[PDB]
């Protein structure tokens, strides 16, 4: 047991499903048609894969998800493609009419139309379950049905499901792939709904894994699919402890109780390393030194900021394949002589460690290079609240004049809720300076 | 007296107890599956302490082993010794307490605590003269912690005249899960102090270092930590296990060694510490156990004063010249004994060795400079409590500020306490 059930919301979250189930049946030797040759108990069982798939009695592996879109063309995509036999038919939810970038049709006016059934579909799973640890919601910041169909999921949930753990991966807007003009208001919509409700909330900006792209991975203008399989390799550094056996392996809910200090502080930053193209690869074996020391390079961060020009309430490295502890410390031990970190005063200055040995895996006619080793640190510093400060800026510039406000209207919300939202983001870049400073 | 009862709580908890089992089974000559092949008497004859006696001449530990999760338990039946264990007295729950004293105590914990009762009360009863209980547990956790200063609680409510020995785990930031140790530790103490007769401390922070300065472990696992935990329990338990002269129990331990009833805090030592060919002479042992990189507890006894001292020599050796070093320590350092409890050390021998040794020294001392120890995790408590960092984990399961703050006020008037001896 100790089953974690995903739920994809809008495109954002539903094509990121795609990536990282695509990538959890490479990772296990699942195949398409949801067979795994070295499960010999047929039916059921209690092995660490389990967490994140349920099977049938005709050796059927079954992803522990739910993909909702308020519209049919993104998860028709699922229904037909390579994956389609994975999946309950059950599982792939859709309407016939978007939010269209508005929060309030996605969170109101579309979404409460399908709001009954999906929560009806997520309590089918919960149900298969007999010891379930708690929810991964996947979403876009930006969107109409990834902000506000996300916002009253997560309110519903905790309704149906009381304070059983509830995990974000959340899509932050970027320019370069931006699809509306409105996004900054979406974001400040559904972060100020949702943050009572998230016990965790990984970030990830579009730019970051944009750069990421273009620098690392030589790649002259990334698609959406570009992005997703980067990212599904860090959720899959992050979920590897909740779907893996292993006698140095960390559970994910331990990091939780180091990176969490109080409940709104609750987004780390994640940072990857290697991301690397085959071409440069070849012949160049990257040490556990070298990968750590990648952690703390900015560039290779989920989210722009910059954690030097701030300070760490915690810090934990997430290892995965040919990795033992001794080399980790040497390289922890040179870090801590040779680069910025600056914890504050009332955290211990540890940094908490995690190996599996599986090692990652990639998906087939992809960009990353195949490595032996691979990291993801998640730390938790006051650095992150930058990437709140920017999008609050945008939010400030359109709200001052009431730009685009009466769609919002339009649909039933009232001015208040805006300030109301802004207010909390005000108070939460309050709280992010306060915790930096110093104790007396 | 004869009979104790071991129970052992959490990761830590059952990780050291299966050592301790696994290394006291082959001192009393039983194998993995139960049966005695062994061939000296002595190592029957108060084998009643700690194992019971079962269809066939079988001999079954009397221990208890609790978790509030499967994974370590599920890892004692897989390990060498783990078909020896009553299945009965495997008492788990299923979804953990995340290293969380408050889940341990309060809620999870509290769930489960019933079941564990009804084993120890199987186990009482089937029982000549029960002398009391042993725990074995880490103070870092939320299990072995919290759900064991919970056990405690409830056994000496129905036991209320029974023995009650610890072997509690001390974290240490060189040995760490989580940042909320210090917090778990803190919880825990508060309770040792009011609900033991005994606890010897052992500190991870001390293990690490004797690994790394003295054994030249580069890298140390909890496995190579355990080594020093079962040498040192198997240690302060010969006295008890075996004969001949001294008629030591956990009764007479605790009158002999706490002269004041919340001063029950006990740094043990070992000589030689091992992972050999020559053995020492019994000079060396006495230097050896006596020294700071010897000891369990990280606390230079320098810093503090030895209120009683209990010292316990394995092998065959001069028992002339086992007094003639004991007294010469004592003489040659007797500022570091405090003049107001006379002949505070008192010194045992033992015939059989422990396996690989031809002949070792155990060391048990209520010394004052254990403060150092409380003093250390108050510190790192408060770095963090200043600002109530991590609290939400805790008041999420009932529990108050309050209550965190009578426990701090508890461990450093411990100290004072301690303190306070250390200068009359
Ligand atoms: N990383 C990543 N971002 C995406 C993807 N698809 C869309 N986005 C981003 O998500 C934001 C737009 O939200 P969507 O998820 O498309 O919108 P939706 O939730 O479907 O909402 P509506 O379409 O308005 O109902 C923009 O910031 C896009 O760049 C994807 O596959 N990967
Ligand atoms: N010496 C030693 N310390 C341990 C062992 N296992 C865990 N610890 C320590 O115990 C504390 C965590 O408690 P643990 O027993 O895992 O938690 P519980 O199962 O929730 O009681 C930390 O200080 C760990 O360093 C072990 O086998 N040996
Ligand atoms: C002032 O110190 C003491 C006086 C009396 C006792 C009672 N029994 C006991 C013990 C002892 C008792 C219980 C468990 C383990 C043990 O190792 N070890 C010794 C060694 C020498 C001796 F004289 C008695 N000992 C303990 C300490
Ligand atoms: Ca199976
Ligand atoms: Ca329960
Ligand atoms: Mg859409
Ligand atoms: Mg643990």
């Amino acid at each position: 047991m100790r089953e974690c059930i995903s739920i994809h919301v809008g495109q954002a979250g539903v094509q990121i499903g795609n990536a990282c189930w695509e990538l959890y049946c490479l990772e296990h030797g699942i195949q398409p048609d949801g067979q795994m040759p070295s499960d010999k108990t047929i039916g059921g069982g209690d092995d660490s894969f389990n967490t994140f798939f349920s099977e049938t009695g005709a050796g059927k592996h079954v992803p522990r998800a739910v993909f909702v879109d308020l519209e049919p063309t993104v998860i028709d995509e699922v229904r037909t493609g390579t994956y389609r036999q994975l999946f309950h038919p059950e599982q792939l939810i859709t309407g016939k009419e978007d939010a269209a970038n508005n929060y309030a049709r996605g969170h109101y006016t579309i979404g409460k139309e399908i709001i009954d059934l999906v929560l009806d579909r997520i309590r089918k799973l919960a149900d298969q379950c007999t010891g379930l640890q708690g929810f991964l919601v996947f979403h876009s910041f930006g969107g109409g049905t990834g902000s506000g169909f996300t916002s009253l999921l997560m309110e519903r949930l905790s309704v149906d499901y009381g304070k059983k753990s509830k995990l974000e991966f959340s899509i932050y807007p970027a320019p370069q792939v931006s699809t509306a003009v409105v996004e900054p208001y979406n974001s400040i919509l559904t972060t100020h709904t949702t943050l009572e409700h998230s016990d965790c909330a990984f970030m990830v900006d579009n730019e970051a894994i944009y750069d990421i792209c273009r620098r690392n991975l030589d790649i002259e203008r990334p698609t959406y699919t570009n992005l997703n399989r980067l990212i599904s390799q860090i959720v899959s550094s992050i979920t590897a402890s909740l779907r893996f056996d292993g006698a140095l392996n960390v559970d994910l809910t331990e990091f939780q109780t180091n990176l969490v200090p109080y409940p709104r502080i609750h987004f780390p930053l994640a940072t990857y390393a290697p991301v690397i193209s085959a071409e440069k690869a070849y012949h160049e074996q990257l040490s556990v030194a070298e990968i750590t020391n990648a952690c703390f390079e900015p560039a290779n961060q989920m989210v722009k900021c910059d954690p030097r020009h701030g300070k760490y309430m915690a810090c934990c490295l997430l290892y995965r394949g040919d990795v033992v502890p001794k080399d980790v410390n040497a390289a922890i031990a040179t870090i801590k002589t040779k680069r910025s970190i600056q914890f504050v005063d009332w955290c211990p200055t540890g940094f908490k460690v995690g190996i599996n040995y599986q090692p990652p895996t990639v998906v087939p006619g992809g960009d990353l290079a195949k490595v032996q080793r691979a990291v993801c640190m998640l730390s938790n510093t006051t650095a992150i609240a930058e990437a709140w400060a920017r999008l609050d800026h945008k939010f400030d510039l359109m709200y001052a004049k009431r730009a685009f406000v009466h769609w919002y209207v339009g649909e039933g919300m009232e001015e208040g809720e805006f300030s109301e939202a802004r207010e909390d983001m005000a108070a939460l870049e309050k709280d992010y300076e306060e915790v930096g400073v110093d104790s007396v | 007296m004869r009979e104790i009862v071991h129970i052992q709580a959490g990761q830590c908890g059952n990780q050291i107890g299966a050592k301790f089992w696994e290394v006291i089974s082959d001192e009393h000559g039983i194998d993995p599956t139960g049966s005695y092949h062994g061939d000296s008497d002595l190592q029957l004859e108060r084998i009643n302490v700690y194992y019971n006696e079962a269809t066939g001449n079988k001999y079954v530990p009397r221990a208890i082993l609790v978790d509030l999760e499967p994974g370590t338990m599920d890892s004692v039946r897989s390990g060498p010794f783990g078909q020896i264990f009553r299945p009965d007295n495997f008492v788990f729950g299923q979804s953990g307490a995340g290293n969380n004293w408050a889940k341990g105590h309060y809620t999870e914990g509290a769930e489960l605590v019933d079941s564990v009762l009804d084993v120890v009360r199987k186990e009482s009863e089937s029982c000549d003269c029960l002398q009391g209980f042993q725990l074995t547990h880490s103070l870092g956790g939320g299990t072995g912690s919290g759900m064991g200063t919970l056990l405690i609680s409830k056994i000496r409510e129905e036991y209320p005249d029974r023995i009650m020995n610890t072997f509690s785990v001390v974290p240490s930031p060189k040995v760490s899960d989580t940042v909320v140790e210090p917090y778990n530790a803190t919880l825990s103490v508060h309770q040792l102090v009011e609900n033991t007769d005994e606890t010897y401390c052992i500190d991870n922070e001390a293990l690490y270092d004797i690994c790394f300065r003295t054994l030249k472990l580069t890298t140390p696992t909890y496995g190579d930590l355990n080594h020093l935990v079962s040498a040192t329990m198997s240690g302060v338990t010969t006295c008890l296990r075996f004969p001949g002269q001294l008629n030591a129990d956990l009764r007479k331990l605790a009158v002999n060694m706490v002269p004041f009833p919340r001063l029950h805090f006990f740094m043990p030592g070992f000589a030689p510490l091992t992972s050999q060919y020559r053995a020492l002479t019994v000079p060396e042992l006495t230097q050896q156990m006596f020294d700071s990189k010897n000891m369990m507890a990280a606390c230079d006894p320098r810093h503090g004063r030895y209120l009683t001292v209990a010292a316990v020599f394995r092998g065959r050796m001069s028992m002339k010249e086992v007094d003639e070093q004991m007294l010469n320590v004592q003489n040659k350092n007797s500022s570091y004994f405090v003049e107001w409890i006379p002949n505070n050390v008192k010194t045992a021998v033992c015939d059989i060795p422990p396996r690989g040794l031809k002949m070792s020294a155990t060391f048990i001392g209520n010394s004052t400079a254990i403060q150092e120890l409380f003093k250390r995790i108050s510190e790192q408590f408060t770095a963090m409590f200043r600002r109530k960092a991590f609290l939400h984990w805790y008041t999420g399961e009932g529990m108050d500020e309050m209550e965190f703050t009578e426990a701090e006020s508890n461990m450093n008037d411990l100290v004072s306490e301690y303190q306070q001896y250390q200068d009359a």
